[PDB]
């Protein structure tokens, strides 16, 4: 994947581009969340998202970021809803 | 760094 193929792609479709590039490395890191996690971190800026994708340290501290609020969120509205 | 926690799960292609 590269910039240029970015550009080529209207928004939308940017993030499909980038989530088939990020999934399967957010996915061995955790099999059932992957889907969700990979979902959260395309939000993020494309040249960011394109830094973690060449980033492992980086990636996998956004992934347990994620992981961390993911939990935190859900176990809330545990407790309470 | 801020995250949407009920951001849409991606699929696979
Ligand atoms: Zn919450």
């Amino acid at each position: 994947l590269t910039a240029s193929m970015l550009a080529s792609a209207p928004p939308q479709e940017q993030k499909q581009m980038l989530g088939e590039r990020l999934f399967p490395l957010i996915q061995a890191m955790h099999p059932t969340l992957a889907g969700k996690i990979t979902g959260m971190l395309l939000e993020i800026d494309n040249s960011e998202l394109l830094h973690m994708l060449e980033s492992p340290e980086s990636l996998r501290s956004k992934v347990d970021e994620a992981v961390a609020v993911l939990q935190a969120h859900q176990a809330k509205e545990a407790a309470q809803k | 760094r801020q995250l949407n926690v009920n951001a849409k799960p991606f699929v696979p292609n």
